[PDB]
RNA sequence: AAAAUG
RNA sequence: AGUAAGGUCAGCUAAAUAAGCUAUCGGGCCCAUACCCCGAAAAUGUUGGUUAUACCCUUCCCGUACUACCA
RNA sequence: UCGGAGUACAAAAAACCCUCCGAGUGAUUUUAAUCUAGACAAACCAGUCAAAAUAACCAUAACAUCACUUAUUGAUCCAAAAUUUUGAUCAACGGAACAAGUUACCCUAGGGAUAACAGCGCAAUCCUGUUCUAGAGUUCCUAUCGACAAUAGGGUUUACGACCUCGAUGUUGGAUCAGGACACCCAAAUGGUGCAACCGCUAUUAAAGGUUCGUUUGUUCAACGAUUAAAGUCCUACGUGAUCUGAGUUCAGACCGGAGCAAUCCAGGUCGGUUUCUAUCUAUUAUAAAUUUCUCCCAGUACGAAAGGACAAGAGAAAUGGGACCAACCUCACAAACGCGUCUCAGAGAUAAUUAAUGAUUUAAUCUUAACCUAAUUAACUCAUAAUAAAUCCAGCCCUAGAACAGGGCACA
RNA sequence: GUUUACCAAAAACAUCACCUCUAGCAUUACUAGUAUUAGAGGCAAUGCCUGCCCAGUGACACCAGUUUAACGGCCGCGGUAUUCUGACCGUGCAAAGGUAGCAUAAUCACUUGUUCUCCAAAUAAGGACUUGUAUGAAUGGCCACACGAGGGUUUUACUGUCUCUUACUUCCAAUCAGUGAAAUUAACCUUCCCGUGAAGAGGCGGGAAUAAAAAAAUAAGACGAGAAGACCCUAUGGAGCUUUAAUU
RNA sequence: GAUAGAAAUUUUUAUCCUGACGCUAUAGAGAUAGUACCGUAAGGGAAAGAUGAAAGAAUAAAAUAAAAGUAAAAAAAAGCAAAGAUUACCCCUUCUACCUUUUGCAUAAUGGUUUAACCAGAAAAAAUCUAACAAAGAGAACUUUAGCUAGAUACCCCGAAACCAGACGAGCUACCCAUGAGCAGUUUAAAAGAACCAACUCAUCUAUGUGGCAAAAUAGUGAGAAGACUUGUAGGUAGAGGUGAAAAGCCUAACGAGCCUGGUGAUAGCUGGUUGUCCGAGAAAGAAUUUUAGUUCAACCUUAAAAAUACCCCAAAAACCCUAAAUUCCAAUGUAUUUUUAAGAGAUAGUCUAAAAAGGUACAGCUUUUUAGAAACGGAUACAACCUUGACUAGAGAGUAAAAUCUUAAUACUACCAUAGUAGGCCUAAAAGCAGCCAUCAAUUGAGAAAGCGUUAAAGCUCAACAAAUUCACCAACAUAAUCCCAAAAACUAAUAACAAACUCCUAGCCCAAUACCGGACUAAUCUAUUGAAACAUAGAAGCAAUAAUGUUAAUAUGAGUAACAAGAAGCCUUUCUC
């Protein structure tokens, strides 16, 4: 979303990563339980994970 | 324009493959197979 | 349904025509060919020491008429002919 | 003039 | 991803005579601490080449700031 | 701007926003002249050497030397010099004597020579399969995964290129209609299971048909509620604006935060903001021969220690879709039209994956890119079957037939 | 109340009120007026208020010095109470280091910040927490009545908006009679699929299709028509605007 | 710098001999006329005529019936509409319309409906040719070490936003100044910048309309409606400005600064166009530059002229740690080309293939350097760059060249049996062939302290050992996209076949392709001087040739007889009925 005419209407700029945190193994146990404490609305009922970018122009950045 | 080594085998110009062709090996037949020749 | 990418001969991806056996019979004709001229390119007559200006008079005379043929350039005579024989066109019938 | 605490 | 300024004693400012106040230690003052009065130690984050000196410029790690716009 | 090295391997030259060193000068005395052959290099301007001959020192050298020695430098004009010189990070360095920003209020001449959208090339990135077994999996690589690695394929995302269009290829989401691919969500037939049964996890084949309704956001995505057999991945100018919508983006107005002294700037947000076309051509404008869920038994039967719990067969109910119709209800002040109302919807062959019979190469076995007939077998797809299917009377008048043209009736009465 | 006559009527402008500055005065404005006046301006009634600074640039003063209701700015680094924090301290620069208030806002991004109410579900709306290191006090900050074709959110009532459209009339539409334009047009005897090609073919290639003409509809294509692209770039091409650009 | 540019001093003899190698109604003045018409105004500003001695010869007579557009006479599969042809219109075969711009255009890049009339190269400094005279030339002023004089050879059209000067505009609109006029009803002690709602004034939202009723409208719906309100007449403020409750608004339908005239044929490195035939040769880029959208040189190339060496080039020769393909210089030889002299323009915006490299991704139809090649009318089905091919004309002759279906689609290994020291020795709860370490002996002819499964440890199931025979037995097989698959087909009649060009022979010749630029020979139509007088010849001149500029004017076609437009009824004829 946002202001770029006809690139940001026909430019896919928009990142999305989701992941499970249950079956997480590359992340502590602890830790795991504190970012889904902490974080718990940006995680559905599946117990995946989002975060979104918007803000970089560059699907990379 | 490729570059002299590449990946993708480089498909050859016609003449070198018509060369190559030309000189593909041909192994001596013998007249009578020695096989249950006597 | 089965497309060639880019253009047919130029690309990374060409064509895979491949070589024929009219081909392959004409190149053995010509190398069978090329190899009867490298044999009869193989013993000369005379030696490079024997041929050592054995025809310079002969090149010696032709640059000399080339030099006079080219030195003879030079425009041609105005004859009375050429001026008199305009004056005809007005020739009548008394 | 100055200068706290136990 | 680029550009600008950088890395100082245990903490901050400096300037190349590496100093000035805190902090530390050993004393004195006090009944005991604190203030105060003395003495000492305390480093240019690192590689290289240099100069009469270094505030010269480069390599390796650190925090940083601003920009990433027209579509 | 100038020089050195590689690119540029051996006469010369030779480029990139190619990979590295530097230069915009220091120190010393031998303070290094005039004139003139002949040559190097070079578009030109410039830069380079230099034999002989002359002036002053040995009466035998003078190229000033060193720091990679190669670069250490600037043209006219004009100013200052006074007889002979100098003066510029003119560094944009072949140099205009001295001139900044912004324009979304913009204008003009052009460019697809040059970007944003689309198309196209490649596949860095992305997505697939297979090859390799160390490891997880209580033993056990491959039930389910599988690091370091290999090979090949697809062109959905971004990036790269700048080839078609800038005397116009109208640009997101939705409304309508959808065409196609299978890398299948369901529906169908199977294999393996760490499959006793139900839920499951993977693997093969199969694209005739479907793939919901709502809150928030312009939203594609995304979060949540209720369902379903399922709410599949894509291509189609990431379909479809001469069919539509304009919420956002993408003009002119105006605020807030920041930058700029200002004009102005924003992939930073808020309100408002003209969406034209009378169809010339191509194209097209209705034959059918169904699908899927839910209930009753099957049966609390098989299967199991019990909790749990089937498949198949058969009866029905519905829903979607195709084709139709007003006896009743409803819309209905025309006799008609219409849904919310009513009726109907099908047999044979055929197969892909996968099971077994018989049997040699390979006198055992073995479903057979060995034959013979084989049998259980998905969806498609064709065919039975169903519809039209009696030529030359057509003035006028009606019609449940119709734009016009056509078509059905005009003897009962 | 006014505004972009002809895409924007507004949250923009103006406005009563409050503040600044500039003027001791006569025959055409101001004004036939005389500081309780008249101009050049800022912000907006009213209520609580408007905190610090002349360091820089302007203006008075022709130098010092005064001015912010002038242009405008109002801080770092590090450790500390018992773990989060830091009342506190050391040190440095400043002209002062952002006071009161409000706060996820019309307020960069992180943002759909966290929580509560509303709904079955809310990136919507309202109330709270709040460094917003880019809020902030006459370029004004906070609440309040009335007000507004301004912008958002609810409760019923209402309904073809919609589930899911249907029926009937008028103008349309088709036929007869009369009159009779327009953009556009290289020529067309103007098909479909695949491949190719200046990289999206009616004209090429390889195949399919193919008596010829009307009339009524739908718009997938003719990269359809309309405007020598308004977006981007170039031009030793213009013009508006602002200055700390250069000559004045 | 671009450029500007005298003077001192010299020459110039009265009058007539004057008309036109200027045009004939798209030409020549704009003119039949500054009139119609367009504009408030300044200002802009046209097209239009054709009989005859007699039309006081209109039952009127004679020459063309030749442009585009129609009718006579609509069309019959198939295709840039044509050609080869053919008994025959099609049917058969073959060719991707034309200019411009590009590396490359059928491109779906630009332009054009058609016809007619107009519309685009212009200069003589230096040079070439010809001629007169010549150490001198020229009809006065100067040039001269063969030069002076005379003549002929030469260099386009259209297009901006813009800048300045002077006029004309406040009858629309922005604001004022005089003079007038309007606001009915209702609630209110109120004429309160109050409230409802009329006339009236604005224009919030939507739907039609989009060449429409309208260059801003209609319908529904909205706000104000005793005021900072509307509105009539007259006047003023005029562009470096006016005015503005700032929209950078309005100032006569386009205002970031009006319109007209003049400068003005403004200027454009930018786009478009540039008009007869044939022939010869014929160019893809090194260096500078506010320069890469262009110019100026060099290297190439064109027309002339002088000469003599020019390409291929054996030895020999060209550096030092290693270094390939190969380069430079020269004999000889096979060819005729090369260098200077004097005129010169174009081009300096480029693609692919093979090779050597670099950047990227050992990616591109990618970008940058060096060598070579190509840009067929044949072949690779179509095609730019790949291959064959020293490009003229006629033939209903022939011989050749490159070239036409490219390869495998493949992996069977079966009987026969297994007893003994012994649980070989160590740690471990256990290690019995098998978590681990060391030895690896020895019985039966025949069997490893055990090469694979299995148990917690065993046990148990397989391998190799004998006895029974003895085909061969090492690796090699791998899915996919979207409108509809893509010539059809074919394993054996003899193949170094045959068929196949712009190649080469044959028969005759007028005896070899081309973009930009350059040279030459002819020539269409006019006027003039001489010929000629059923329309030509030699000379001299130009308003000297149009398939193309979104070219101008006039007439025509397609769209199209399409979109679109109107009059209430009957009647005794203008009398009655419906709105
Ligand atoms: N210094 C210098 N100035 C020159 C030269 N040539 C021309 N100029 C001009 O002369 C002027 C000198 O003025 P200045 O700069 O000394 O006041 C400048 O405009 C400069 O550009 C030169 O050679 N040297
Ligand atoms: N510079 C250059 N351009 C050429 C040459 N030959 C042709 N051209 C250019 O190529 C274009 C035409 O292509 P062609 O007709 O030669 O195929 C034109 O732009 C023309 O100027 C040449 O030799 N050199
Ligand atoms: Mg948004
Ligand atoms: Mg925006
Ligand atoms: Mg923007
Ligand atoms: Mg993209
Ligand atoms: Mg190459
Ligand atoms: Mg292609
Ligand atoms: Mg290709
Ligand atoms: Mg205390
Ligand atoms: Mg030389
Ligand atoms: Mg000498
Ligand atoms: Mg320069
Ligand atoms: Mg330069
Ligand atoms: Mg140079
Ligand atoms: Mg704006
Ligand atoms: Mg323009
Ligand atoms: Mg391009
Ligand atoms: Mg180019
Ligand atoms: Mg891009
Ligand atoms: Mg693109
Ligand atoms: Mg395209
Ligand atoms: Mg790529
Ligand atoms: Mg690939
Ligand atoms: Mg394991
Ligand atoms: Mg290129
Ligand atoms: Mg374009
Ligand atoms: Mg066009
Ligand atoms: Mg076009
Ligand atoms: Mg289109
Ligand atoms: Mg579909
Ligand atoms: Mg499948
Ligand atoms: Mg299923
Ligand atoms: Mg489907
Ligand atoms: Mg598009
Ligand atoms: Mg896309
Ligand atoms: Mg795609
Ligand atoms: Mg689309
Ligand atoms: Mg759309
Ligand atoms: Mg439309
Ligand atoms: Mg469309
Ligand atoms: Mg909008
Ligand atoms: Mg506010
Ligand atoms: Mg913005
Ligand atoms: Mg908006
Ligand atoms: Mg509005
Ligand atoms: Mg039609
Ligand atoms: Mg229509
Ligand atoms: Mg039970
Ligand atoms: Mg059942
Ligand atoms: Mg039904
Ligand atoms: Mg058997
Ligand atoms: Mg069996
Ligand atoms: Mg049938
Ligand atoms: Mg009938
Ligand atoms: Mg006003
Ligand atoms: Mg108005
Ligand atoms: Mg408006
Ligand atoms: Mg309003
Ligand atoms: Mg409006
Ligand atoms: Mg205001
Ligand atoms: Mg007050
Ligand atoms: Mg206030
Ligand atoms: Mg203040
Ligand atoms: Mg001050
Ligand atoms: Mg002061
Ligand atoms: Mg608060
Ligand atoms: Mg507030
Ligand atoms: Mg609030
Ligand atoms: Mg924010
Ligand atoms: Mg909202
Ligand atoms: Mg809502
Ligand atoms: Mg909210
Ligand atoms: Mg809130
Ligand atoms: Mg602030
Ligand atoms: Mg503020
Ligand atoms: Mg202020
Ligand atoms: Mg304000
Ligand atoms: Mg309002
Ligand atoms: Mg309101
Ligand atoms: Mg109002
Ligand atoms: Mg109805
Ligand atoms: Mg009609
Ligand atoms: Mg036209
Ligand atoms: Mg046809
Ligand atoms: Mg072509
Ligand atoms: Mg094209
Ligand atoms: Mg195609
Ligand atoms: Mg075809
Ligand atoms: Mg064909
Ligand atoms: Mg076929
Ligand atoms: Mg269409
Ligand atoms: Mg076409
Ligand atoms: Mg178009
Ligand atoms: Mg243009
Ligand atoms: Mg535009
Ligand atoms: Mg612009
Ligand atoms: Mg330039
Ligand atoms: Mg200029
Ligand atoms: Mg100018
Ligand atoms: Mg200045
Ligand atoms: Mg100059
Ligand atoms: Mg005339
Ligand atoms: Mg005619
Ligand atoms: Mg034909
Ligand atoms: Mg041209
Ligand atoms: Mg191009
Ligand atoms: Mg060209
Ligand atoms: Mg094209
Ligand atoms: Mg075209
Ligand atoms: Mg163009
Ligand atoms: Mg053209
Ligand atoms: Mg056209
Ligand atoms: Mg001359
Ligand atoms: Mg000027
Ligand atoms: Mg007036
Ligand atoms: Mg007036
Ligand atoms: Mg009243
Ligand atoms: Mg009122
Ligand atoms: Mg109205
Ligand atoms: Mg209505
Ligand atoms: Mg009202
Ligand atoms: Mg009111
Ligand atoms: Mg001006
Ligand atoms: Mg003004
Ligand atoms: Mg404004
Ligand atoms: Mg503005
Ligand atoms: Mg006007
Ligand atoms: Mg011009
Ligand atoms: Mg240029
Ligand atoms: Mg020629
Ligand atoms: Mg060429
Ligand atoms: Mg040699
Ligand atoms: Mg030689
Ligand atoms: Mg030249
Ligand atoms: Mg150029
Ligand atoms: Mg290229
Ligand atoms: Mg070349
Ligand atoms: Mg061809
Ligand atoms: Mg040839
Ligand atoms: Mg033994
Ligand atoms: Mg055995
Ligand atoms: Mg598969
Ligand atoms: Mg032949
Ligand atoms: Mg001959
Ligand atoms: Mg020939
Ligand atoms: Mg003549
Ligand atoms: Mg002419
Ligand atoms: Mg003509
Ligand atoms: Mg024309
Ligand atoms: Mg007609
Ligand atoms: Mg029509
Ligand atoms: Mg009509
Ligand atoms: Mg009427």
């Amino acid at each position: 979303s946002g202001p770029g005419g006809q690139n940001v209407n026909k430019v896919n700029s928009k990142a999305e990563v989701r992941f499970h945190l249950a079956t997480a193994e590359w992340i502590a146990e602890p830790v795991r339980q504190k970012i889904a404490i902490t974080h718990k609305n940006k995680i559905n009922r599946l117990g995946e994970l989002i975060l979104t970018s918007e803000s970089s122009r560059y699907q990379f950045r | 324009g490729s570059k002299a080594v590449t990946r993708h085998r480089r498909v050859m110009h016609f003449e070198r493959q018509k060369l190559m062709a030309v000189t593909e090996y041909i192994p001596p037949k013998p007249t009578i197979n020695p096989r249950c020749l006597p | 349904r089965n497309r060639i990418p880019g253009r047919q001969w130029i690309g990374k991806h060409r064509r895979p025509r491949p070589v024929s056996a009219q081909a392959k019979q004409n190149m053995i004709r010509r190398l069978e060919t090329e190899a009867e001229n490298q044999y009869w390119l193989s013993r000369p007559f005379l030696t490079a020491e024997q041929e050592r200006g054995h025809a310079a008079v002969r090149r010696a005379a032709a640059f000399q008429a080339l030099k006079a043929a080219q030195a003879a350039r030079f425009p041609a005579h105005r004859r009375l002919e050429e001026q008199l024989g305009h004056l005809l066109v007005t020739r009548k019938w008394s």
